[PDB]
Order: structure tokens, then C-alpha cells, then sequence
């Protein structure tokens, strides 16, 4: 099926995983209760940087409206390619008006690979041999947009989350959307906020009493979704194979993966603390489980889990979905109803995936 | 042991080093309280927390909203939500060079800005009374003050956090006698409550 | 006697951690509490009291970004700086009627309105002419910005 | 009974499904509290360009006031039919405006063109080449027989469902269509306190914040359609098509969200409850929350509750005999309302005309 | 310099959208409020501005009707243009108080006065004797209203 939905529950102390503008934890209201909350681009970013990533899926695009730098990076890095005033020239043709070096300044920050405008320098020749009309290159290029997407297996980044251009070349020939959705992280449960301090410190005091609910470590919702066949067209045309090899990364890096130097609770114990994965016709989040919920037996995880199980066995049975799915929980409880694999561990799971459900 | 919520008359807390000058007239000499920032302006004054070992008394600069006397019996191994607004720092000598007083070279306070000092440094604080099971560090901005007459700065800490308790009565002394430097600029009061 | 522009400048110049505090507001009374506002409008200044409420306004339309309000020096040729109305025309980001609510507003509700109007157009303007309107903001002024946005827009 | 009445709660993760022109989430205050809101306009577009759509009612219909990139489009799908004049002659005749192959054209505003229709005017227009009548004479025996011109309508429903509006040309007398389908404003149930999420892009050689409202809600979605109006619109085509695609409405208002901020924001939510109701009035339940309602576990569950009772207190007050059906998640069980476990069944049950 | 009578075609031939807006205003201050207004009289127009008082109360005035107000070259027998008193005392459908509460009248009430007695009047006049009267608007003006109306109303008799 088109659609890869990737639902995982982590654990983690609510902590220092995201700021506000007032270095405030960040927060959403869900169910009419607070959470705690990661932001998109956040967990994103934690993946792109990641060490897994530069070694399982490679080298992440370079972000920046400094265009003197990166200059001189391009330079350095494309220095064998004989001319440096063509570099020059094809960055002043994708944006436009570039000098030497200097500070002049990008519209927005727009993610540069090294690959498509190394890519560029090797079409520019073109503009000696034809010699082409500026324009005139950019309609034949525009004849073949599939050709450059090609270059996004390095920068595959921007194959998953999409590049905006706003002004010169770049706006005609480098619009990419899709091909991941990923939600915010939001909390199963309620952590509370602002609570009155004065009317706390009446509780406080038993005196006799000394005598409540048990303490806590977090408990996120993620959810991930790749169109495959987007994936597939922002590579160029590259095998669905492939593409889900690239969704089972992106699978182990939601499920593992925490922002500022922090892990999960129980990460010395094992791979995930549960991950399922599912195919569809339609992206479908999971989140409405814990709109009502959660409220913590001994642990919130747990709860969370089954609460999860429940929600995912109402909705399935309600909407008809037959889809290929894979779960991997450690903890057990209650288990899915319908045709779901559960999976021992995650590598098992990633497999599952990379064969596609079979 | 009393617990308070204060407001101060904007006229008469328009600085920081004003506004403990402006608490001190609530009493009654050493000092024997601190108190936390809640609202720093409103149009009826600056609004507070406070806590100290006297009732205070109204003025006309400094009015009390509600008090309480409260007594802390804490049980050991609970764990418990606390705040604190602290000015955790490092006191050294000097990039500059210059000196002040008996002419040795000055000391001179500097704020922890990494993340691991802070947390480092309040369970530092906190030792043996509690264990940190969790805390975010809130950086605030950097809060100036006029002497009298000087010209200084107070970066300021906000821990917000779950701690556990290991000794009772270590801790209620951490609640009286404050946690960290500038107590009398707002800082080290440390609130406890239930989860 | 009458606010200088130092006071764009004494805005550009300022450390982020101020300017962070000021940003961060929702109305002009409410700039009236923290105390950055103060201690930037002393000088100029706070409190004649005549130019307090202008200070506010100018406060709390600077406070938009750094760099949200750009100062252009009036071109010889053009005899006057290109002025709010003439800018918010130029960036094209905004829409007409969203300025004629503008025209609309009455006193903490004008300003909100002009701030995410500045935000969304990061114009470009003769700082002077602002300062000058916001002091006074007559229905006269007001009248004025629609007049500059509409003609303008027109060329 | 004529009238059939789509009753959504869909319930959303924290999203930003529409924005206006500041970029602030659209929003409407109903019994004095804030509610976040989703235009008709938006979820109309959803379904247009849906998957679903396409797969279950087709070809979506192309609403431009550029012409000449419709001239080269349309040249490009009927030229094999039809001669290049023809054309020219047919869109002048049917918009009003003179093509001079000019690359600027200029339209009145945006109608909803579906390639159908012009094909099916440029049948008639060959008759010119056996007259050829006088345009005017042409359009009396265009204004005699409307019917004929519906019956094309069965390619690009979307017109059918929401109806056009012409004013230049010979669209002013042919493409005139209204109705057949009402659909309100999405609206939440409950108050909402819109969240701020702020943002920075960090350049990776070296501080620029921006501001995105979201908030999480759970919606409100109305739909009505008037079948007789429908099989009008359609070219009179049978009762039992119509509830095919009404189901198909159902469905769509069931599953379809708009896509707004949804790389970043991923609210891919079903609906927690749908009902369907046949009846002689149309009625909306709207008012079910005009109260908004207050989270006891959440605002879904009450919300449900909510509507049950509104459902029931109309029900008795207006004496509503009609085909009624509920799909939940969630079992009050309603006093007298038809339950259906999954989706297909209320579709089924509905196509089978509430019976 | 001066005003043309161009602005009596231009609000002719003006789109019905914007007449509309125009239209709906009850005083001429809030004629300055709305967009339309800047956009018709641009040309002649702001910002002098010695013209602009005269241009809020000629468009105000224009503003009760396309047809309103309808003009009528000087007869070549007459050599004098046909004028507002005249005009409303013509049109037979005017009482001479509601003019005398004219001559009575201060500022914004004076236009919103007369924009009421023409509608009510749909009378015929040449416009640049109105517009003439309207750019000064002085009490010799409002003098010389009553005057032709009182007269032109006995002659009529």
C-alpha cells in the first residue's frame, strides 16, 4: 500500500527535549489536558544530524542563507571541476545575484546539497556549447525535472520533508513537497502545569498522616507517515524497494532517537519501548487514544500501550482497513485482534518492512 | 514559618533592589525571609511570594493579600514537585585584570549558561536532602538593579522539577534558610508541592 | 520637546535579551510593566509625561523585530520619504482591507492590528513620518495611510 | 424523505487544518466562547482533490479565469475531435471574451470549467456548419433544452454538488446551477485557546523566530443534500444514483481532512461518529453546542453525549419521523436511532435509501 | 488651479461597485474614510489640497444618484447657467423651510442637508455654478440659494 504509518510510543523524562521563546518546556493542550510536546521540525532535525543517519542513510543537506560560505565550501569541495567562475555563474543563475566572496544573502534558508549543484556545473556546459540563452537552458531543464531528483540520494532529507523556493532558478526546477508527514510528539498522559504553590503546601502537611499517586517517567506519542510512490517520484524514479529501505530507516530513527543529549528511560534495556508499523491506503494517526486517556497505573507506558491496542482495534474493525501490520512491544498486555505480526525485536520488524509486509 | 502572597506598589517596585527594601516594611535587624517574583508588573504593583518566619504587615507601599502559618512535616522517600528561581554561578578572578579594596585583584560572579552546571550544580545544592529525579532548567533573562549607588546584573535560573526526599529535615532548612546567592534580589526560594 | 530618531537607533543597538522581553507583549499598557521599556525610553523620554503614550506606540511598533522596520533616508528627488502607507502598498504582502480595519481600530486594538501588519510587510520607510503619525494617530493620519496605501497601489 | 443530513464529530491532533490571510488559524464564536474553525470552501476543495475523488466519482472540474492556458488545454484534449476555430469560437461564445491567441486572457472570475460541457456545446456548434443560425437563434434552442446540458454534468460533479455561478458569456444563461449539497462551517464543540508554536531556522554556519498558531479541537462537520435537486443537476439521472453519491459524500466527510500544515503537522484523524438522517427539513445539530462543552475525559466523549441529547430533545419536540442511522467508535445507544458497527454499513445502508 | 467638470463625467461613467460605496455614506468626513473615493479623485484632485474641501463636497453631493443630479448647458437665449436655487424651486417638489434650515445650517449638517433635498428633487442645473458655489460655500452663497428659489418660486406662480 502506498502509505507507511509509523506509530511509536518512546519514554523519556519531559525534561529539556524542546524550548520555548521564553526557554519554557514546549507544550499542547489535547483533550482539554496540557502535554508536553516535541516539535516536528525538532525531531526532525534530531534525525537528520543524527549518527545514525550520516552512516545508514548518509550525508544531511546543508541549510543557509550565507551564501559567502558556502562559496567557499563549493569551491573547495568542487575545485577539480576546472572553473570556478562557473560555479559562480550556476549559483547566480539558481539565485540571483551572487558576487565574490562579501556577505550578499539568500531570501531564506533553502537546504543545499553539494551533489545537485555539482550536478549543475556539469549541465552548464550548455551554456558554451549551444551557446544557450540562460532562459533557453532552463525551459530544456524544465523539460526534465526527473533528471535532477536523481541527485536527492545524496540530501535524501529534502526527498522526505521538501524544499521551498522562493525567488531566482531554483523556483522552476528545485520545488520539492512530501514525501514524510510527521506529527508533533505529544504526551499520553497529563503532566501538570502551573500548579498554585500556596494551596499545595496545604496538602503537605499530614502532620500525623505521613502518608499518594506513584512517581513517573514521560511517555510520547509519535507518529511518522511516507508516501512511497512521492518518495519514489522526489528520487528520481528509484525502486519501491529502495524506498521503504529508506522508511525502515526512518522507522528505527522515530523509535530510538531523543533531542539534547538525553535518551530514553529505558534504552540500556532495549531497542524501543513499542513501535508498530502499517501499511494503508489513507495516512491514519493514532493519536485519539490518548485524548481521553491516560491515567497512570504504576507506570504510564503500560496503560499507554493499551489504551493504543484498544483504539487501533476500534478503528480498524470501524473503517475495514485491511493493511499489513507490525508491532513490537516488550510489555505485555492485551494484544491486537486483528491480523497483526508481532515481532520480538526490532530489527525483525525493520526487516518486515524492508520486504514489504510479507 | 509563614507563607504569603504580597503586592508591592509599581511607584515603589520599579527596580529590583528596590523591591526586598520594599518587603523589608513589612517587619517587624538580620534577615529572615525570601520571596519569589510571581508578576513583576501589574497596574496595582509588582506581585509575590513570600515566605518567612514573621506575619507581615500592611503598608501602604506593601500590601499582604493572604498569609498563612504553616508547619512542614515532609516524609521521607515521596517525591515532590518544586520551583526555584535561583542565581547559579561561578565566582572567579579575572579576565580583566582590574582589582578593588585591599588592591588584590577582584572576584567577580558569573552565570552557569550550560545546562549539565546547572543541574549539576543544584544537586549540588540539594545534596543529601533530596534526589533530583527531574528537573528542566529555565534560563530567564539577565535582571539589572540600581546600588545604592552601583551598577550590577542577575542572571537568573528557574529549576521547575520532581525531586525525591532522602532527609527530612535538611530540606526544611533548604526551604528556610534559601538556596544560592541574590536571595534578596528574589531568588532561592525553593517551593515544594504533591504530585 | 519633540523625540529624536536616536531612539531607532538606541532600538537597533540593544542586546537581543531586552529586546526579547519588549517582543514579547501582546498590548502597549501591558509594555507599560516590564521594565526594558524604561530603562530603553529614559533618555528621550519617558516621562514628559506629553510624549508617553507616542513612546508607547513607537515602542511597540519597533518591538515587531530588529529588523522588521527598515530606515530609509528620504531620496532628494522624491522631496519625502516613502512613508507607511506607501510601503506596506509597495511589499505587496498586504491587503487592503485588512488596512481599512486598520482605519477602523480604536485605541490597544490599532496598534495590535499595525504590528502584524509590519511583521507580515517588513517595510521599508522614512522612520520620522511614522514617528510622526504614531504621535499624533488623528483620524486625520489614519485617513492619510489609507489615501498613501491606495494611490500608491494604484501606480 | 428528500433531504439527507451528514452529522460528523471528527476529532484532531494539534493541527492547523486552515489559516487566513495573517497566517492565524480560522476561528468562530458561537454561544459567546471561541471555537477554531474549518471553511466549507476548504473542505469542498479537500474532497475535489482527493484521492477518493477521483477514483470513486472522477474528474475533478478546472476553475481558472485563464483562458489561454485553457485555449492550449483545451486545444490539446479536443483537438483530435473537434477543428482549432471551433474551439475558439465555442470558449468566445461561452465566456464572452475574444481570443487573439494573446497570451493574456481575461476572465470575470474563476468558473468551474468541466472539458465535458465544452465538448458537448462543440457538438452543437458543428450545426453551425450546417446553418449556421445566428448565435442569438442558437441560444433559444439552448435555452429550450437545459436538461440535455445537465446530463454532461455526471463528469465533474463537483459543480453538481456546489453548484456554479455565471455571469459573462453564454454562461449566463446555459451554466447557471445551484444547490445540491449545503455544507456549514466546520466548528468545534468546545472553547479553544489557540496555541503558538515558536519556531527558528538554524543556519548551519553560525537566531530567526517565527510564529505558527495550532490547536488541537474536536469538529463539528454539517453536510446536506436535496436529491431532487441533485437528479435536476445531474440531467433528472435516477434517485439510486444519487445515493451513490451521497454515500460517497459521506464517506468523504467521514475521512477527508484538508491538507494544511500536514508535512509538519500530521492530524490524519477518522471521525470518532457519523450519523445519517433522512428527513423532509433540513436540520443542522450545531446547536447540540452552543453550550460549549467542557472536558470531563476529554471534550470527545461528552461531545458525542452532547449531540445524542440535542439529537433526541429535536427528535421529540418536532416529531421527526425518518430514516435515522449512527456509527461510533465509543454504548449509550440513543433511544431510537439505527446503529451501524462499521462505515460500509452506514454507506450501504444509506445507498439502500435508509432502509 | 481649478476643478474641471471632467468629475461629473468620471462619476457618471464610474462602476456601480464603487457608486455604491460612495453612495452609502451619511457624512463627508466618512467620505475621506473609504478607498473608492481616493481612487476617483486622484486626478483632480488630491493633494493640492486647497481643493480638497470643495472635492469632499462636490463628490458628497454627486453621491445621491447617478441620475440625481443632472446637468444642463446654459441656453444660448438665456447666456446664464440654470442654478441649485432655481433647480430646486423648478422641480416644484421642494418647501422653501427645509432651504431656509439650509441657509441656517453649520458644517458637515450643511451638505447632509442639501444631498437630502436633491434626491427628493432630482434636479436639473449646471454643474460648475454648483460647483463654483460649493467651492466657496461662503454666506453669500447661501444667500443667493434662497434668494433664486424665493424669486424663481413667485415667477413660477
Amino acid at each position: 500500500s502506498n502509505f507507511i504509518n509509523i506509530h511509536v510510543l518512546i519514554s523519556h523524562s519531559p525534561s529539556c527535549l524542546n524550548r520555548d521563546d521564553m526557554n519554557m518546556q514546549k507544550d499542547a493542550i489535547f483533550g482539554g489536558k496540557r502535554r508536553v510536546r516535541i516539535s516536528s521540525q525538532s525531531l526532525k532535525r534530531a534525525m537528520r544530524k543524527s549518527g545514525y543517519y550520516a552512516q545508514n542513510i548518509g550525508e544531511s543537506s546543508l541549510r543557509t542563507i550565507h551564501l559567502a560560505q558556502l562559496r567557499d565550501v563549493l569551491r573547495q569541495k568542487l575545485g577539480e571541476r576546472f572553473d570556478q567562475k562557473i560555479i559562480d555563474k550556476t549559483l547566480a543563475l539558481l539565485s540571483g545575484k551572487s558576487v565574490d566572496e562579501e556577505k550578499i544573502s539568500a531570501d531564506a534558508v533553502t537546504p543545499w546539497v553539494v551533489g545537485e549543484i555539482a550536478w549543475f556545473c556539469e549541465q552548464v556546459a550548455k551554456a558554451e556549447a549551444d551557446n544557450l540563452d540562460d532562459k533557453k537552458l532552463l525551459k530544456v531543464l524544465k523539460e526534465d525535472i526527473a533528471a535532477i531528483r536523481v541527485n536527492l540520494q545524496q540530501g535524501v532529507d529534502i526527498a522526505l520533508s521538501g524544499r521551498m523556493a522562493t525567488s531566482g532558478m531554483m523556483t522552476e526546477l528545485g520545488k520539492v513537497d512530501g514525501a514524510m508527514s510527521i506529527a508533533h510528539a505529544i504526551t499520553t498522559h497529563q503532566v501538570d502545569s502551573d500548579i498554585d504553590w500556596f494551596t499545595a503546601v496545604d496538602d503537605l502537611q499530614e502532620q500525623g498522616s505521613a502518608h499518594t499517586q506513584e512517581f513517573s517517567s514521560g511517555v510520547f506519542y509519535r507518529y511518522a507517515n511516507i508516501n512511497l510512490a512521492q518518495l519514489q517520484e522526489n528520487l528520481g524514479g528509484a525502486s519501491r524497494e529502495q524506498a521503504l529501505e529508506i522508511a525502515t530507516h526512518v522507522v528505527h530513527m522515530l523509535a530510538t532517537e531523543v533531542p539534547g543529549a538525553k535518551q530514553r528511560t529505558y534504552a540500556a534495556f532495549n531497542p524501543a519501548d513499542m513501535v508498530m508499523v502499517n501499511f494503508s491506503d489513507m495516512p491514519l494517526s493514532m493519536a485519539n487514544a490518548f485524548e481521553k486517556a491516560v491515567k497512570a497505573k504504576d507506570g504510564f507506558l503500560q496503560p499507554s500501550i493499551q489504551a493504543f491496542n484498544q483504539y487501533w482495534d476500534r478503528v480498524a474493525n470501524g473503517y475495514g482497513l485491511n493493511g499489513a501490520a507490525a508491532q513490537f512491544s516488550l510489555s505485555d498486555v492485551d494484544p491486537i485482534t486483528a491480523q497483526v505480526k508481532q515481532m520480538p525485536t526490532l530489527e525483525q520488524l525493520k526487516s518486515w518492512v524492508r520486504n514489504n509486509g510479507e | 514559618m509563614y507563607l504569603s502572597k504580597v503586592i508591592i506598589a509599581r511607584a515603589w517596585s520599579r527596580d529590583l533592589y528596590q523591591l526586598h527594601q520594599g518587603l523589608w516594611h513589612l517587619f517587624p535587624a538580620a534577615r529572615d525571609f525570601l520571596f519569589h517574583v510571581e508578576k513583576r508588573n501589574t497596574p496595582e504593583g509588582c506581585h509575590v511570594l513570600l515566605q518567612s518566619a514573621q506575619m507581615p504587615v500592611s503598608t501602604a507601599v506593601a500590601t499582604v493579600i493572604k498569609t498563612k502559618q504553616v508547619e512542614f512535616q515532609l516524609q521521607v522517600g515521596v517525591p515532590l514537585y518544586f520551583r526555584l528561581r535561583a542565581n547559579p554561578i561561578k565566582t572567579i578572578l579575572d579576565n580583566q585584570k582590574r582589582l578593588d579594596s585591599k588592591g588584590n585583584i577582584k572576584r567577580c560572579r558569573v552565570p552557569l549558561i550550560k545546562e549539565a552546571e546547572q543541574i549539576a550544580w543544584l544537586q549540588r545544592k540539594l545534596g543529601n536532602a533530596a534526589r533530583v529525579e527531574d528537573v528542566h532548567p529555565i534560563s530567564e533573562r539577565p535582571q539589572y538593579f540600581s546600588g545604592d549607588g552601583k551598577s550590577g546584573k542577575i542572571q537568573t535560573v528557574c529549576f521547575e522539577g520532581v525531586l525525591t526526599i532522602n532527609d527530612a529535615p535538611a530540606l526544611i532548612d533548604l526551604v528556610q534558610q534559601g538556596i544560592g546567592p541574590a536571595k534578596s534580589m528574589g531568588c532561592g526560594l525553593l517551593s515544594l508541592a504533591p504530585l | 520637546e519633540i523625540d529624536a530618531m536616536a531612539l531607532y537607533r538606541a532600538w537597533q543597538q540593544l542586546d537581543n535579551g531586552s529586546c526579547a522581553q519588549i517582543r514579547r507583549v501582546s498590548e502597549p499598557d501591558e509594555l507599560r510593566d516590564i521594565p526594558a521599556f524604561y530603562r530603553l525610553v529614559q533618555p528621550f523620554g519617558w516621562e514628559n509625561p506629553r510624549h508617553q503614550q507616542a513612546l508607547l506606540r513607537m515602542v511597540f511598533c519597533l518591538s515587531a523585530g530588529k529588523n522588521v522596520i527598515r530606515h530609509q533616508d528620504k531620496k532628494s528627488e522624491q522631496t519625502t520619504g516613502i512613508s507607511l502607507g506607501r510601503a506596506l502598498a509597495n511589499s505587496g504582502r498586504i491587503n487592503e482591507r485588512r488596512i481599512f480595519q486598520l482605519i477602523r481600530a480604536d485605541r490597544t486594538a490599532d496598534m495590535v492590528q499595525l504590528r502584524r501588519l509590519l511583521t507580515h510587510a517588513e517595510p521599508v520607510l522614512d522612520w520620522p513620518l511614522m514617528a510622526r503619525m504614531l504621535t499624533w494617530w488623528g483620524k486625520r493620519e489614519r485617513q492619510q495611510l489609507l489615501e498613501d496605501f491606495v494611490l500608491t497601489t494604484n501606480k
